[PDB]
């Protein structure tokens, strides 16, 4: 039994290749992805959904985003920047960040990979609960831009968690594997992998010859994703409430939240239909807010962000010394790639060229990891 | 004009109404313990601790009420589903009166 694990920044995912087919494995809640969250309690440690569910009751002992810290030094430009947005404690133990928290009231700290080993303990347990078997062998993926210390601290997270990490495979390599792009026969193939999720955007160009992979270049935007689209809708609807009602909801956190949640869900609806309706009873000062949004209105709100996903693409082609003409395959990953407009901006950058998208873009990486781990086991 | 389809919606709303009752019970239990706790045989540091335990528990009550709200916020009720519309409206406002209650307890305990 060998699993592939996508150890994602916000969400993780585990698959098992069994019976000629990869099965993406649901957790104890039925969710095919699991939040990369651990919470620290008066009684208990919570991992996954349980932990995300209570990032209000206990936000100081609730840790996420430990992939942004893993393998990095305390003075890394990135550990400094993201730090300001983390209610949890990031201390400096000998130049390398440990996360500090309270757990059964005794104070406790962890390096990013003890915390990531916890997430991987959940992902192992998720698989064992499904298979009714011990699971030890795994492929774990990482971003292509990970350095030696980032790969090794990841590997170690797996090992602490009790995993025999068969291999650390790059995220865009695992998604290429998912689509069996490496079983193609002929000359050398250039692959563009477009990965836009909830919070990050990563572009990767690989070459594949004779089933052998090489990363040519890497670009993206560390803080562009689906959340930024949700904001554009929220401001659009806050302005609408102001126009119809002369009330400013924006200082009411619970209204803003109700609106945001309905915005993100409306956005999803808009990936497969051309209009989304919202009814929120009693949103602000007892005033109901019933509204709808077209797909084109959504796109218009987001027009500069969408187009702009193309700048990392051109940066990536340049750095790889390819013209857009020399790309044989384009692979979509991350749940935001579901937006028809993004698919169309990209599929018209590559002059009418189509796209590997048939695999759930949130599950493609774990899918390829699982195929890999079965080959390796 | 009572239709088969409104029945689905009314049944959703009733299961939400019962959830609400579970949380309200949690709020009632919170208030009762609180009144007990401000009965100081306990040292003041300890009473404080106990009051912060209560504060974390009101936070979870607020949270659970908010999750209910987000769920009801998924409903689309036609104008003529007057019966569900009315039950949805009463339920939202009931939650918000309960939320106001939690703010009263919470604003006031573990500052
Ligand atoms: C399944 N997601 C998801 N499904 C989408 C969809 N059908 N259309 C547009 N965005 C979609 N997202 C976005 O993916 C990002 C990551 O999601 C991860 C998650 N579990 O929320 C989020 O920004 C989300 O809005």
């Amino acid at each position: 039994p060998a699993v592939g694990i996508d150890l994602g920044t916000t969400y993780s995912c585990v698959g098992v290749f069994q019976h000629g087919k990869v099965e993406i494995i649901a957790n104890d809640q039925g969710n095919r992805t699991t939040p990369s969250y651990v919470a620290f309690t008066d009684t208990e440690r919570l991992i996954g959904d349980a932990a995300k569910n209570q990032v209000a009751m206990n936000p100081t002992n609730t840790v996420f985003d430990a992939k942004r810290l893993i393998g990095r030094r305390f003075d890394d430009a990135v550990v400094q920047s993201d730090m300001k947005h983390w209610p949890f404690m990031v201390v400096n133990d000998a130049g390398r960040p440990k996360v500090q928290v309270e757990y059964k009231g005794e104070t406790k700290s962890f390096y990013p990979e003890e915390v990531s080993s916890m997430v991987l303990t959940k992902m192992k347990e998720i698989a064992e609960a499904y298979l009714g078997k011990t699971v030890t062998n795994a492929v774990v993926t990482v971003p292509a831009y990970f350095n030696d210390s980032q790969r090794q601290a990841t590997k170690d997270a797996g090992t602490i968690a009790g995993l025999n990490v068969l291999r650390i495979i790059n995220e865009p390599t695992a998604a290429a594997i998912a689509y069996g792009l490496d079983k193609k026969v002929g000359a050398e193939r250039n692959v563009l992998i477009f990965d836009l999720g909830g919070g990050t955007f990563d572009v990767s160009i690989l070459t594949i010859e004779d089933g052998i992979f090489e990363v040519k270049s890497t670009a993206g935007d560390t803080h562009l994703g689906g959340e930024d689209f949700d904001n554009r809708m929220v401001n659009h609807f806050i302005a609408e409430f102001k126009r119809k009602h002369k009330k400013d909801i924006s200082e009411n956190k619970r209204a803003v939240r109700r609106l945001r949640t309905a915005c993100e869900r409306a956005k999803r609806t808009l990936s497969s239909s051309t209009q989304a309706s919202i009814e929120i009873d009693s949103l602000y000062e007892g005033i109901d807010f019933y509204t709808s949004i077209t797909r084109a209105r959504f796109e218009e709100l987001n027009a500069d962000l969408f187009r702009g996903t193309l700048d990392p693409v051109e940066k990536a082609l340049r750095d790889a010394k390819l013209d857009k003409s020399q790309i044989h395959d384009i692979v979509l990953v991350g749940g935001s790639t579901r937006i028809p407009k993004i698919q169309k901006l990209l599929q018209d950058f590559f002059n009418g060229k189509e796209l590997n998208k048939s695999i759930n873009p949130d599950e493609a990486v774990a899918y390829g990891a699982a195929v890999q781990a079965a080959i390796l086991s | 004009g009572n239709s088969p389809q409104e029945e689905v919606e009314l049944k959703k709303l009733k299961h939400l109404e019962k959830s609400v009752e579970k949380i309200a019970d949690q709020l009632e239990e919170l208030n009762k313990e609180l009144t007990g706790i401000q009965q100081g045989f306990l040292p003041k540091d300890l009473q404080a601790e106990a009051l912060c335990k209560l504060d974390r528990r009101v936070k979870a009550t607020i949270e659970q009420f908010m999750k209910i709200l987000e769920e009801i916020d998924t409903l689309i009720l036609p104008e003529n589903f007057k019966d569900s519309r009315l039950k949805r409206k009463g339920l939202v406002k009931k939650v918000q009166a309960f939320l106001a209650e939690c703010d009263t307890v919470e604003q006031n305990i573990c500052q």
